[PDB]
């Protein structure tokens, strides 16, 4: 249900074979929506575990795979069937810009549009306004680590909504980074615009 | 070993911050004197075959015999003397006797 | 005057010589495109199948 | 003018006896700061590439005593300290280089870090901690040894699908990759892909 | 230990999956098949703003920059030895331990040799107790040691004076000014001889001051029983067993 | 043992298909560097 | 003047035959890079197992 | 002899894979080409 | 014991496999000892001839 | 080979972990006070024996 | 903005030279106006102006 799919779009996208790709892709997912029986699918994807967010992995850190992570994990093949999505909207698009006919550059505003559509807008940095700078020590204190392990293992054991207040004054933790696929794709979706 | 060590402490010295080669210093002490002690005379040539050296563009022997000191006949041995270079390349047709 | 004239002659030679380079650049970029897009034919698709 | 220095500077410079104890008329050499000041009036009309270069030449002179000083001079027990890459081994900073390279202080700290570790985990250094030296990190060294290596490993479980391969995955099956191997064509027709 | 494994994988795959909900990036039409868990609100009402809190790539802030790498490698190399042996890490570089984490710390660039100069100097000082500019005046009359003596001025008048006219020719067409300097002057502008290295090579050596000239020029644990080796007269001046031969 | 044989046909089959890749990318730099000598002449041409 | 002015023209039209030379020089440096690099495909790493 | 039948198919298999090595050598060897071809012009420009 | 680990520590170091051929020849020896039940192994080669 | 500067920075690991690893290499001793001999005690057979 | 125009000039320098005072204190990531006039590099001691 999910692997083959992805593998023959695969190959048409390595073959150039855009709309027989985007067809392949649309037994898996639609941002238009699926019709069954002449109606609106009142789901989202067209792959029960992935709309159901169903785990069949665990233990993925055992070994390094990231196909054991993402078993654990399902949405991530929702990630990445959808950055797949858009890397065949911009072969489209810049297939159609290549060419430089009038005809071809209107097509890839349209690709370009719907890719900007889909992607939707992205957020910055934060985290970097306030983010204390911390010692040596203060970012290795095993004091620390150990209370954030067991905070961690706390919530994740149990779901206890005590300890409401955590004191940030503890600046020994880092924070998530954006994806940096994601922020080529806008930054080449601007650039494109911009020419 | 104290005297002979503070000699050679002062060799070393003086090469590895002017530069000179051992031969050289060997050859400039044995024309000042077979003391091989160190003077105001030893610096003096060592200076004058350097400004030498440095502007008309002189070989160390050269410059050392320039500035008051004889031709070195006993060189290094493992090549070419400086007697030999100017009055042996080559000999005419007999030893040299100079 | 007639040595510069002969020189005005040199000159346009010269440009004819590279529109007739030209013609002979532009009829192998043609057969090297034609080659590229048509890429593989029915026959080798026939053989693969 | 030649030397681009002043008249009362260029009589100081002829001024000096270097006598140096007798052996002629006496000693003229100046004090210390007399020294210092009569350096900064002679140099203070220069280039500014110059004084660049002057102030790496001085650098790297300082740089070579200082190690020599510390060498015959200061030596901690437990260490047989006795020439520069000895000084290098022991501080993890390296003193023998040029100014030419320039780096960060966080980076600094990563070689030292890097070159500490090596030196404790090959027992080339005495009373090394064995048993420390048996912990999960030591043992992935061969991963955590490079700052690109950890950094993708780390980001391998917060972001596995940059390393998703949608052509294979680990533990493909066979009937699986005998489609692969049929769907792999030059060019993909549709009948072919149905096929 | 297999319990313990198993909760650090378990607890590491939960902050990716808390992250993975947490990133504002995915809005996003996907935004519409993603859920908020009972847990994710935990971790928010217990936490703030941390997991919504996210940095740009290249932030110190990051567990992926090399700030992370760098605390990570000093909290499994604090214990490489004991506090009390000399090669501990603490012991031999006390100033790492209290190292700022900013970004400018790892944006702004300096050479290397700058770095291992102030180390230096701060060692030199926290040793002998004296001013830079003290240790500067006497490592111009130093004498234990194969490049002391070091007279930064006198370096640095040679260094212009060759940047500016090199073998004096300038002054060579100006023979007035030769009447009144002699060669002494010339011999230390164009030469590395310092009035103390100068000093040192015109003093006699003989047996009456035979001892304190050796424990002048050398160190106390520079002996002649030391020196009497060749390999290790070699390794003390950086020569060659040819060039000392 | 004939299941086999069918595998080397099919490998020998897609070895071939990826040679005839190889070829069309190697047309492709070609005629990119044809086209490149074009424009190379096209501004010798005004300079003329 | 008029002749060197149309000097200066004849070498500044050689720079830019020169671009445009290095524009192509270059778009066949990185066709090479990429077909060196990325050497041996799945497709015939298949084919061998 | 149907031993040495697979002997001729992993002897031809490691032939293609060795000439598949020789393809990538004279890749690199002409890459060198191109970009020393690159630098030479790059020189060439800044004369002209 | 011997043999086959350095072919294929060779053949990995030929092919650039860099790391690959450092834990293939870790099998014979290791400069860091040996981690054998979790404690560190007191011979200092993993190849007992 | 790529040149980078952290690539740089690995290299003097590596480099610095090949001298550690290496040691101090030793020195001509032998040629000090070697004898210059005859062809004849070269090649004596008594001494040979 | 006058003076950059036709001068070429920084922000900085214009607007000292049209009666403002060299900012020592900058946005303070890079150099300043003040160390970027007369600590470029300090001669040997730090600046006291």
């Amino acid at each position: 249900f999910y692997y083959t799919p992805m593998m023959c779009f695969q190959r048409l996208l390595q073959e150039k074979q855009f709309d027989e790709a985007t067809q392949w892709i649309n037994y898996v997912y639609n941002p238009a929506g699926y019709i069954v029986n002449g109606e609106i699918a009142p789901w989202i994807w067209n792959c029960r575990p992935l709309e159901e967010t169903t785990s069949w992995n665990a233990n993925p850190l055992d070994a390094i795979d990231p196909d054991a992570v993402a078993q654990n994990d399902p949405m991530h093949y929702k990630i990445a069937t959808f950055m797949r999505l858009l890397d065949q909207l911009i072969l489209r698009g810049d297939m159609a810009y290549r060419e430089l006919t009038r005809d071809a550059l209107n097509e890839a505003k349209m690709w370009y549009v719907r890719t900007l559509e889909l992607l939707g807008d992205e957020p910055e940095d934060y985290g970097s306004q306030q983010w204390a700078a911390p010692s040596l020590s203060g970012a290795a204190s095993q004091t620390v680590q150990a209370a954030y392990q067991q905070d961690l293992t706390m919530l994740g054991r149990g779901g206890v909504s005590k300890n409401l207040r955590t004191a940030n004054s503890l600046v020994g933790l880092f924070l998530p980074e954006y994806n940096p696929a994601l922020t080529d794709y806008w930054q080449t979706l601007r650039l494109r615009l911009f020419n | 070993l104290t005297i002979f060590a503070l000699k050679l402490n002062k060799a070393i010295r003086l090469c590895l911050t002017s530069g000179l080669s051992p031969n050289e210093l060997q050859t400039i002490v044995r024309s000042d004197n077979a003391q091989g002690i160190i003077n105001d005379s030893v610096l003096t040539k060592v200076f004058y075959t350097l400004f030498y050296s440095h502007r008309y563009a002189l070989s160390f022997d050269d410059a050392q015999v320039l500035n008051g000191s004889v031709i070195n006949q006993y060189a290094d041995d493992d090549s070419v003397s400086h007697f030999n270079r100017l009055f042996n390349t080559p000999p005419l047709k007999g030893k040299i006797f100079e | 005057i007639r040595i510069q004239q002969r020189t005005v002659d040199e000159v346009d030679a010269d440009i004819a010589v590279l529109a007739e380079s030209r013609r002979s650049a532009q009829n192998r970029l043609e057969k090297y495109q034609q080659l590229y897009d048509e890429d593989i034919n029915h026959g080798e698709q026939r053989a693969m199948s | 003018s030649a030397l681009h220095t002043m008249p009362s500077v260029i009589r100081t410079l002829v001024n000096i006896r270097y006598v140096t104890a007798l052996n002629k008329a006496e000693s003229n050499l100046p004090s210390w700061d007399e020294w210092q000041t009569l350096a900064e009036n002679m140099e203070a009309g220069l280039s500014t590439q110059q004084a660049q270069t002057l102030a790496d030449y001085t650098a790297e002179r300082l740089s070579s005593v200082l190690c020599n000083w510390f060498l015959a001079n200061i030596q901690p027990e437990g260490v047989s300290l006795h020439s520069r890459d000895d000084l290098y081994s022991y501080f993890l900073i390296d003193n023998q280089v040029s100014s030419a390279i320039k780096t960060t202080r966080l980076a600094e700290a990563i070689a030292g870090i890097q070159l500490y570790i090596n030196r404790a985990l090959n027992r080339i250094e005495p009373n090394a901690r064995a048993d420390v030296s048996t912990r999960q990190f030591f043992t992935d060294w061969t991963v955590n040894n490079r700052y690109s290596t950890w950094g993708g490993v780390s980001r391998l479980v917060y972001y596995p699908e940059n390393y998703i391969d949608p052509t294979q995955r680990i533990g493909q099956t066979r009937m699986m990759d005998e489609l692969l191997e049929n769907i792999s064509q030059s060019k993909l027709s549709r009948d072919t892909v149905e096929d | 230990y297999h319990e313990t494994i198993e909760q650090k994988k378990n607890n590491r795959l939960l902050e990716a999956r808390i992250f993975t909900r947490a990133n504002p990036q995915l809005s996003g039409a996907i935004r519409l098949g993603i859920e908020r868990d009972s847990v994710s609100r935990s971790y928010d009402e217990m936490f703030g703003a941390r997991s919504s809190s996210f940095v740009k790539p290249g932030s110190v802030a990051s567990m992926f920059s090399p700030a992370g790498y760098l605390t990570e490698l000093y909290r499994e190399a604090k214990d490489l030895h004991f506090s009390s042996s000399a090669y501990h890490l603490d012991n031999r570089r006390p100033d790492l331990a209290d190292l700022t984490l900013s970004q400018s710390n790892m944006d702004t660039e300096i050479s290397t040799l700058t770095l291992s100069n102030e180390l230096l100097l701060e060692h030199i000082t926290r040793k002998t107790g004296g001013d830079s500019d003290a240790l500067m005046e006497s490592l111009s009359t130093y004498r234990q040691a194969i490049d002391t003596p070091y007279h930064q001025p006198y370096e640095t008048i040679r260094q212009v004076i060759m940047t500016h006219d090199s073998t004096l020719s300038a002054l060579s067409r100006n023979p007035e000014v030769m009447g009144q300097a002699e060669g002494a002057s010339l011999l230390a502008i164009l030469a590395n001889i310092s009035p103390e290295l100068y000093n040192i090579l015109t003093e006699e050596i003989t047996e009456k001051n035979a001892d304190a000239l050796f424990a002048q020029n050398f160190s106390e644990n520079i002996t002649p029983e030391n020196f009497a080796s060749q390999s290790w007269i070699a390794k003390y001046y950086g020569l060659e067993l040819s060039e000392v031969q | 043992s004939l299941s086999a044989t069918a595998s080397q046909y099919s490998a020998d089959k897609i070895s071939r298909s990826e040679a005839y890749r190889r070829r069309r990318q190697e047309w492709e730099i070609q005629r990119d560097n044809a086209d490149g000598e074009v424009k190379q002449m096209d501004a010798q041409l005004e300079s003329l």
